[PDB]
């Protein structure tokens, strides 16, 4: 929305009330830790292919 | 997921389990409450809130 | 997001054993089964690979 | 006489048990929302083959009585002919022509074993005759045409025939509807449960929408 | 770790343990010894040109007959090796045993160009099989040329690949009609090569026999010759279904298979459920070997 403040020489705007506002900011810390075998993931099973 | 751990594929269960995840809010948020900035320079202080 | 990636990830690394990698064959006994060991070794080096 | 299939002719393309599970798999299936044609029971012209067909037939006691196969029917070469009967069921690959106009009443291979609505699907892959079925029933609200719903079509027929195949014919019962339409190569998205039965389908180059869901 | 001083923490080690292995096979109970000698050692064999394929479904396949004899020039297999066919098991298995010239034995191959490669001997791509070869001085050879064998040619037309298909049209060289009759261009499609016992050794009448396997692990009828033992379970061992070799613990399982389904498979697509081919109940396989183990010291 276009807005247009009412610069002057001399005025001023002075809040006369308050509010207080609660927000949320979420924030990813840690992820998932795998594992990998070579040798069960590669051949599997199999004593020549290893 | 038994696929994945049939083909070497394993995830590992993290360190801190979610009961000390809370644990450690408890303290930061009864830390936060009853002595405001005091306890994050080193010893906690009282203060009421207001 | 950080769960669907972790998990994604590991979707495609499974699904991914069924490629032949331009071998005759994704199952590893079927070449040892079918072939000898002078194109057998050239046809799984492909799917080590 | 044309009319609209409405999401059938998915037959199980393979003997590998899948257990929930969507896979993706490239072969001669009947397109999504495709044109079939319909014929009432008076007639049974004789109708090309081409890569398969999917044959349909709605009716009330045993009308459809069989199939004639061939490329020529003018006894010079083979003709598959398949006759069901209350006694057994015979399929025979017998050259000649036996009836004027074939009705109910040194072969190399023989083989002995609107409330009715009964699918199949005949296809060949290098003369080899493959034959799917399913045979569910409709009971009441009979509407003419395809009716609308999913099912999935469980082989039963191999031959090792190496037989030539591009016409056809059917039978009817002599002293009800059928469907007849055509088999294209296409990527069909397959859904199967914990029993393994295909339960969902969707055919990839129908519209945009399923191109997405095939991605 | 490739070190003799291990430092304080856990580990994650592979595994350097040996776990032995007990073979198990398991092969359909069909007691037929295959008729080769049907393909073989007949009077007469078929026709070059007419295609007549011989099908071999309920057999024994032993190839110590085409081993340990003889009459054996080439062994050309393509998609499978000829020393471990006793080993594998097949679907169905097709004979063309027809008799080339020597010197066209050669042409009996995919992707070539030839009299013999365009319009009988027409293999596909994606072939699999063998071809055998071996000379015929004593039966197909004649005095003043044998005409038990027609050949077809002259034809800028090349047919469909095994596609069973009979010619009796005069194939038309020229532009103008023949309609079967001899004239300006048009030859007859059967030639005699009139094979002889003074000709030289490539213009030889040989015998070839092309036989066409299928090398899917589906529900097989043809099987090498090799026993069938007991069945172990609970335990890590070797098992051999119909040809289909793996390792692991075969179980229990609840998979309840349609009854024309032979396989289950992963989300891998890897093997993961079997049926047997003689007591029909269905096996689970569990991988034998654990990945790997943590040490945790100090
Ligand atoms: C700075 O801003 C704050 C607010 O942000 C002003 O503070 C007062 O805030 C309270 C609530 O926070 C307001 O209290 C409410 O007043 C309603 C009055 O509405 C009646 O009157 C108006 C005007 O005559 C009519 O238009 C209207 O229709 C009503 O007839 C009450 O109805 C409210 O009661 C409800 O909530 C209470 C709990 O708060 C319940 O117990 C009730 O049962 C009911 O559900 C409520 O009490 C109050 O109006 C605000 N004050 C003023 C003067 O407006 C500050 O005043 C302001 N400061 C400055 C300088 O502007
Ligand atoms: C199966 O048989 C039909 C007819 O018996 C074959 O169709 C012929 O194909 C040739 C070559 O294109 C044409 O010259 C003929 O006119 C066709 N005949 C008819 C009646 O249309 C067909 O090629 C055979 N093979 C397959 C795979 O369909
Ligand atoms: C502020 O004063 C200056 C100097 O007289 C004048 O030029 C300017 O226009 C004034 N601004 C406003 C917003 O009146
Ligand atoms: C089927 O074809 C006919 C004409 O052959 C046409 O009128 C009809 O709209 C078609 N149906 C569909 C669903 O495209
Ligand atoms: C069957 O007999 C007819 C009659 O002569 C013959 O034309 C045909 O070729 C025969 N078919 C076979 C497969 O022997
Ligand atoms: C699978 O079959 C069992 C019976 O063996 C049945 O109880 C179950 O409901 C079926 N699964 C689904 C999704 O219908
Ligand atoms: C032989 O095979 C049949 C069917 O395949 C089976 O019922 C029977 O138990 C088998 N016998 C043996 C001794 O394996």
């Amino acid at each position: 929305a276009e807005n247009s403040v009412a610069y002057s020489n001399n005025s001023i705007a002075i809040p006369t009330n308050f509010t207080i506002s609660v927000t949320t900011e979420i924030l990813p810390v840690s992820m998932t830790k795998t594992s990998v075998d070579c040798t069960m993931y590669i051949c599997g099973d199999s004593t020549e292919c290893s | 997921i038994c696929a994945q751990k049939f083909k070497g594929l394993t995830v590992l269960p993290p360190l801190l389990t979610d009961e000390m995840i809370a644990q450690y809010t408890s303290a930061l948020l009864a830390g936060t409450i009853t002595s405001g900035w005091t306890f994050g320079a080193g010893a906690a202080l009282q203060i009421p809130f207001a | 997001d950080v769960v669907n990636h972790n998990a994604q990830a590991l979707n495609t690394l499974v699904k991914q054993l069924s490629s032949k990698f331009g071998a005759i064959s994704s199952v590893l006994n079927d070449i040892f089964s079918r072939l000898d060991k002078v194109e057998a070794e050239v046809q799984i080096d492909r799917l080590i690979t | 006489a044309y009319t609209n299939s409405f999401t059938r002719g998915v037959y199980y393309p393979d003997k590998v048990f899948r257990s929930s599970v969507l896979h993706s798999t490239q072969d001669l299936f009947l397109p999504f929302f495709s044109n079939v044609t319909w014929f009432h029971v008076i007639d049974n012209p004789v109708l090309p083959f081409n890569d398969g067909v999917y044959f349909a037939s709605i009716e009330k006691s045993n009308i459809i009585r069989g199939w004639i196969f061939g490329t020529t029917l003018d006894s010079k070469t083979q003709s598959l002919l398949i006759v069901n009967n209350a006694t057994n069921v015979v399929i025979k690959v017998c050259e000649f022509q036996f009836c004027n106009d074939p009705f109910l009443d040194n072969c190399t291979f023989e083989y002995v074993s609107f409330k009715n609505l009964r699918e199949f699907v005949f296809k060949n892959i290098d003369g080899y005759f493959k034959i799917y079925s399913k045979h569910t029933p409709i009971i009441v609200r009979e509407p003419e045409d395809l009716p609308q719903g999913f099912s999935a079509l469980e082989p039963l027929v191999d031959l090792p025939i190496g037989i030539n195949i591009t016409r056809f014919q059917t039978l009817l019962a002599l002293h009800a509807a059928y469907y007849v339409g055509y088999l294209q190569p296409r990527t069909f998205l397959l859904k199967y449960n914990e029993n393994g039965t295909i339960t969902d389908a969707v055919d990839c180059a129908l519209d945009p929408l399923s191109e997405t869901k095939c991605t | 770790l490739k070190s003799f001083t291990v430092e304080k923490g856990i580990y994650q080690t592979s595994n350097f343990r040996v776990q032995p292995t007990e073979s198990i096979v398991r092969f359909p109970n069909i007691t037929n010894l295959c008729p080769f000698d049907e393909v073989f050692n007949a009077t007469r064999f078929a026709s070059v040109y007419a295609w007549n394929r011989k099908r071999i479904s309920n057999c024994v396949a032993d190839y110590s007959v085409l081993y340990n004899l003889a009459p054996f020039f080439t062994f050309k297999c393509y998609g499978v090796s000829p020393t471990k066919l006793n080993d594998l098991c097949f679907t169905n298995v097709y004979a063309d045993s027809f008799v080339i010239r020597g010197d066209e034995v050669r042409q009996i191959a995919p992707g070539q160009t030839g009299n013999i490669a365009d319009y009988n001997y027409k293999l596909p791509d994606d072939f699999t099989g063998c071809v055998i070869a071996w000379n015929s001085n004593k039966l197909d050879s004649k005095v003043s040329g044998n005409y038990n064998y027609l050949y077809r040619l002259f034809r800028k037309s090349n047919l469909k690949p095994f596609e069973r298909d009979i010619s009796t049209e005069i194939y038309q060289a020229g532009n103008k009609p023949c309609n079967g009759v001899a004239g300006f261009n048009c030859y007859f499609p059967l030639r005699s090569y009139s094979f002889r016992p003074t000709y030289g050794v490539g213009h030889q009448p040989y015998r070839v026999v092309v036989l066409s396997f299928e090398l899917l692990h589906a529900p097989a009828t043809v099987c090498g010759p090799k026993k069938s033992t007991n069945l172990v379970k609970n335990k890590c061992v070797n098992f051999n279904f119909n040809g289909l070799k793996g390792t692991g613990v075969l179980t229990e399982s609840n998979k309840k298979f349609l009854p024309f389904q032979q396989f289950g498979r992963d989300i891998a697509d890897t093997t993961d459920a079997v049926r047997d081919p003689q007591t029909l109940e269905i096996l689970d396989i569990t991988p034998c070997s654990f990945g790997g183990v943590s040490v945790i010291t100090p």
